[PDB]
């Protein structure tokens, strides 16, 4: 008998599930907090992220007080009946796209009071645009945003607000190529001004991630180094290795052109240098003026006293050794 | 009360159709439209298309829809309704995918105005056509076409117009990867003509232009620097042939491949895109360099003689960087004036 | 009144029944089609199909739905209510997937005039298959099918026909980026018979032709241009041994990776394509400059000067005529 | 008046319940299956699955449809309420994705005989989970199968059949870009038994022959080749030490290449195949000649001594060509017979 | 008739209703979960995923829907009234994406019992998500992770269970192209803590072994045969080469280009792979080859007879000494990973 009894305050009772609590009145208040299941799938080239969610959203209805049919602290309402009460119109502003879960049941739940308030939770996946500043590559930090604002309501109407114990829940994620951080700016107003219709509420959540190093130091340091220690052994050569000499200086800067472009191939199309094509191009040179030093070494013996060779096998070494020194420490 | 209102407004005592249009057999009715864009980009030239996200705002006024009892001017209303009142049927002619979002609660907008006037407003993305010229393509500037239209009603029924004062406001901010968004639109009008009839339209049209900053560093730099290297074979001795002929094969091979780099991500189409142009010319220069060799070789075969391929490096030496020089110079500064 | 009206005759007192076709137990209903093709899709090559998005007209007569007293000759109706109408079924057999638009409202019209004649548009998008035959890859005129069936009624209830004048119309500046439409488009007549029954079908063809601009610059002139380069080695010292070997090796490597480069865009057919004989032919000439270089160091090794150089005097000559030669052929018969 | 007609069967006033099988507590129902191939292809051989649309059709008796006022053969109802009659819950067990084709009306058939047969067509599309056998990867028959099998209903309830003729159709002028469709197709009975019951199914089995216009072209030809281009480095002088190396070692490297790209487009298994049996043996006969230089040089400039040189060379000139032929008969006639 | 039976239960007269849950204000219910394996996917190493198809058994005991006057045990009911019972909530955590199939009909088994018990079966496929150690990249275990929780209802309400017997049930004759699933499975229990409450939930996790043939042939067996056709300069000429040059250089430049390819497909990590360190030692030997003959070649130049004597001193003992060091690396590399 305890199944109709409750359902009399939605239905029977005039429940208008298009009218706003507290109407010709003050504004709602929401307090918002998200867990985050799944972090990952940061795409560089398409400029997008995919994270799942857990949105609760909690506002306070003063018709819907339960009014002592039940003596319970609280009621556990089923994912169905969804339909009947208001619902905040929330949306996502750098929603590129996003769906819901459903398997078996709705993933959907609905949690009231004796107080009135709501408690709905929300199972959601949801691909949102990031921004990227790449001008520094190997050593990165990015920073992503999330904005939650609603379509339809004006700010007199619909205030979202962050809850104040824990507003973003971790849930022990971990990157393969970002190194995460526990520390979140987590607040902002975003608040908007559209022109025609007026104001609407947002706020917003800042996330730290920094890139790390270890991949980019074997995958493209480590090989572009070798190569250019690799043209030092020419100088010990004798002047007279005809065709020798000469593929030791022009087949390592085509690899190094040919490893360059490949390095850079996974990158957006992006106008502005990044430091990696900075290495890139300072390794292209210093290959480049192995191959010159011998030419100039061949002109001048066409005339002897070739010492240009007995001192550059001093310099050589001795200048990228100091242009390492600054390079490191500058992006650092 | 609140509730009775609503009812009493549109309902079944009210006698409004939905399915009947305002001012029957009179007047057409008058639309207009404002748009405004979110989100924008994701440019992609082998499908011709590119991604927009965008708020679109109709105003019209229904005349049966006055509400002299409330004193406010503006009553905003659920959209859960929205589906029982009467609306323009409108659609986009280049489009291609279009859907609509639902993450919580459909994102749409109802007011209503004490004289009549509606105000509607949906949030779509949109996926369009838009052809593309690529006669100079590092360097061009396209036009993206947006079209407006009703599929069922005759301008002796529906009239579409733009908003009086133009609304079509890009957001704050809004920094495109490849391309530079330039602040004038263009409005027109382009009546649709079928064996059906006459259908209203009205088109937007928006200017982009393309970063040249990503091409210089990624192909053009590094096609010049292959170039630089095959002069040292004029400073070689002319004995050690394996020495020339090793750099010269690497040379030409390797530009090759780095051409066919240019066009990998381009549409296939039969004109000639001005890149090809460049890439063209300077693989005609190293391969010069394979041919100037042999005639240094052939002419050595017997002390005269061996002054004349002498001649032959010498005047090369000079002659052929004067060429580089002088290409460089007029294919830059015709394309950038235009 | 305009209320009254629109539920007078479509409606439960008039007892028009959506379930049975006009003319029940009678001859059968004749549907004139009609087609404006708005935007014509890209033809992939790998998934072996094509996108179209057309306007789709149907025009019948239904004795039932006459009128006398408005005067208007034809009443626009709301394209919500075409579930009380009888709507013929209209079948695409080679299709792979087709979709309705919902930007706003659903995209369709209804027209009924005095006499009866409904019409009745849809704006459809189609990804339609074709069968296309490679043996000349480079250059080929190809022909795209696209049938409408009848699934559910035979002979004696439904039969589909063509407009007596313009039964397809092409949106003014239409033009493919790799390909170029014909004007003239076939229509035709294929009846289709299944154990089930007889069922009416027609079919408009469309013909296309290829660019053959993108081709000649990608991968043509590449390949023409190796061929010259290998020639040089015939003019450089016969005693230079590494300059020539290693000369032979570099141009037989760019033209057996450039070779299948080319067909890794197109299905894995059988047949020998038209392109494939220009590599193949061209790799024989690239390969066949090496085997004189091997020659003419057997000669010198052996322990005759005159005829050593005689071989290669010859073929500086030979090696250029003979490509010459061969390039009549292919340039006559794939163009004629 | 048809309308009433309509409605007396399955009315409200014929009380036609949809939920209760025909025959009742009684005989199991006996349904006759055709399918008419209507297309076939997208074959991927790395994700091992296949595209079909099929034109299913079911039969079955109803003895509660049983009609006699009109002299008609048959009846053709309309196919807009198919909601409310009885169907059988017909699913494909081996398939990854199916969908039913909206494209201008719902494409369902329906027809009704005097003496209460009924008929039922539909038209879907398939995407089928087949296994891919490659230890002969080239040369290899693969049979893809095809299971119909009923979800809800024990054996006791419904049992499925073959037509007894044109159990299966294909459309005429169907070929395949790569493959062929054999003519002969094997259909048998495959009855499901998990632990909640017993369950009917049926299964039917194509063949598939890859042809091999493609890869002769591509692969065989092409490293084929370069096993002549590594023998010419026998005819040049001893002496030539930057071409004998040079020569030698590329057509090592290149093939390589060409043996991992032989492998790109086809699913990583660990056990050997037949184009892989090709590529190593060719390998080991060029790798092997170069070692053949080295015990030139070494045996022939330590110091008359030159006669051993030329021997090594010019037996080798013999036999290094005609000992591919040997190998090349055993490995073509093994897998073609 | 059959009619009244299927209308006078789960019906407007005395009425069913599917929102309040079995045994309500009191013990939680019990749920016992079955689960078959139709098919195991493709497990594509790029975004961690594994795509599974299954069927998914739930039973417990509805005391409402009980009868007496049908004598048959087990009535099976249609598909198309599922909408009017209590169904329990149930979501995998670790999933990206779900869904059912409709064929030709709703695929969705139905059955109740005398006493009240309901069996539930449905057809599924599920792309889950596994977290992985690369640690030894071509032999290496792996562990994939089935997780089954409860969205909408806390313990106090709902419990799941693991069945007895036979939880989880692999098809006959499923096989992997690159793994072999162990028939040893192991099922255990991890709550989830909230700040809402604590939800109910299982685990069953499965090992996967793969086996190294594909990159003996792909990488193994070309690495280890450019070491060694690099070698041949030892005995190729004697001091005067520049072709000893030649040789070295392009197995050094392909050594690289062959390590580009190694982790490719591979996820990048900053973590150093088994794999990496096979190819990075091998990379040192091929480069010392240069190095020595670089050291040969400066002798030789420095005479002005015992100099000459030096250089082919250095060639015989390094002759000897390279294929015992790097016999002494070929036995500790493999011993260690397989052990
Ligand atoms: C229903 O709630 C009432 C209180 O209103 C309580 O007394 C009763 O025990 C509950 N259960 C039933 C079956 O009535
Ligand atoms: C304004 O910004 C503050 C940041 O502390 C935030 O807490 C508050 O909710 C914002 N106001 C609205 C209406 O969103
Ligand atoms: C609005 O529609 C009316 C219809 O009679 C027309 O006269 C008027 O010019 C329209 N207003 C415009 C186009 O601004
Ligand atoms: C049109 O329909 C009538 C009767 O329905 C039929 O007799 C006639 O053959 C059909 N075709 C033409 C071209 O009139
Ligand atoms: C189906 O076939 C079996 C034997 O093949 C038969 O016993 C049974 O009666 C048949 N079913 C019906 C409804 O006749
Ligand atoms: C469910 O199982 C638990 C564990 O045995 C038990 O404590 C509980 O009472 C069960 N729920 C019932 C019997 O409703």
């Amino acid at each position: 008998a305890n199944s109709t009894s409750n359902i009399l305050n939605k239905l029977l009772i005039t429940y208008d599930p298009r009218i706003r609590p507290n109407f010709k009145g003050i504004p709602v208040e929401d307090r918002v907090n998200i867990f985050i299941n799944s972090f990952g799938s940061i795409q560089e080239t398409t400029m997008d992220y995919r994270v799942n969610i857990f949105l609760r959203q909690r506002w306070n209805d003063p018709r819907l007080r339960l009014p002592q049919d039940f003596k319970s602290d609280s009621l556990t309402v089923d994912p169905k009946m969804f339909k009947c009460l208001w619902k905040p119109d929330l949306f996502f502003a750098n929603e590129k796209s996003a769906n819901f879960h459903d398997v078996t049941q709705e993933n959907i739940l609905l949690f009231i009071f004796r107080n009135g308030d709501v408690l709905i939770s929300m199972r959601l996946s949801v691909t949102l645009s990031c921004p990227l500043d790449l001008t520094l590559f190997p050593m990165d930090t990015q920073r992503c945003k999330m904005q939650l604002e609603s379509f339809g309501y004006t700010t007199d109407d619909l205030q979202f607000m962050w809850q104040s114990g824990d507003p973003v829940q971790m849930d022990e994620i971990a990157l393969p190529q970002f190194d995460i951080k526990q520390e979140d700016i987590e607040y902002g107003n975003c608040t908007k001004y559209y022109a025609g219709t007026g104001y609407y509420t947002c706020v917003e959540v800042i996330f730290t991630l920094r890139r790390q190093v270890g991949f980019y130091m074997m995958g493209v340091y480590a090989p572009t180094l070798l190569i250019v220690v690799l043209s030092w052994l020419s100088f010990w050569i004798n002047p007279d290795a005809s065709a020798a000499r000469v593929p030791l200086g022009i087949l390592s800067v085509l690899s190094l052109s040919s490893e360059c472009t490949s390095l850079a191939s996974e990158l957006p199309k992006v106008s502005y240098v990044k430091a990696i094509d900075i290495w890139l191009i300072a390794c292209l040179l210093f290959g480049f003026a192995s191959l010159v030093e011998y030419a100039v070494v061949q002109v001048m013996l066409n005339s002897a006293a070739k010492r240009i060779d007995l001192y550059a096998r001093a310099l050589f070494p001795f200048s990228f050794l100091f242009f390492n020194v600054i390079y490191w420490s500058v992006y650092l | 009360p609140p509730s009775e209102f609503l009812d009493k407004l549109m309902g079944k005592v009210s006698g409004y159709d939905a399915r009947i249009r305002p001012n029957f057999k009179g007047p057409p009715v008058n639309v207009t439209c404002n748009i405004f864009i979110n989100s924008f980009g994701s440019i992609a030239e082998t499908t011709m298309d590119y991604r927009v996200n965008i708020f679109l705002r109709q105003q019209w006024n229904d005349p049966r829809l006055a509400y002299s009892e409330y004193p406010d001017d503006s009553l905003d209303l659920d959209p859960s309704m929205l589906d029982s009142i009467w609306k323009p049927d409108l659609f986009f002619a280049n489009e291609k995918g279009a859907n609509f979002h639902e993450v919580t609660t459909d994102n749409k907008l109802l007011r209503i105005s004490k004289n009549g006037n509606v105000l509607y407003s949906i949030r779509i993305t949109l996926v369009l056509a838009c052809p593309m010229d690529l006669k100079n393509f590092p360097m061009d500037v396209q036009t993206c076409i947006m079209q407006l239209e009703s599929f069922g009603y005759t301008m002796n029924d529906l009239i579409f117009e733009w908003d009086e004062k133009g609304a079509v406001q890009v957001a704050d901010g809004l920094t495109l990867p490849q391309f530079i968004l330039k602040e004038e639109k263009d409005l027109r009008y382009c009546t649709k003509h079928y064996n059906t009839g006459k259908f209203t339209c009205i088109e937007a049209r928006f200017h982009l232009e393309r970063q040249m900053g990503y091409y210089l560093i990624q192909m053009y730099i590094p096609s010049l620097l292959i170039v630089i290297l095959s002069w040292v074979s004029f400073w070689i001795n002319m004995d050690a042939a394996p020495a020339r002929v090793g750099l010269g094969i690497t040379t030409v091979l390797t530009m090759t491949t780095q051409s066919s780099g240019s066009r990998a991500s381009l549409p296939k189409v039969s004109y000639v895109k001005a890149i090809d142009i460049w890439m063209a010319v300077c693989l005609l220069f190293v391969f010069s360099a394979l041919l100037e060799y042999a005639a240094v070789n052939f002419i050595a075969r017997q002390k005269l003689f061996i002054s004349r391929a002498k001649r032959i490096d010498t005047v090369s030496r000079v002659a052929f960087p004067l060429v580089f020089l002088i290409f460089n110079i007029f294919y830059w500064i015709t394309y950038k004036i235009i």
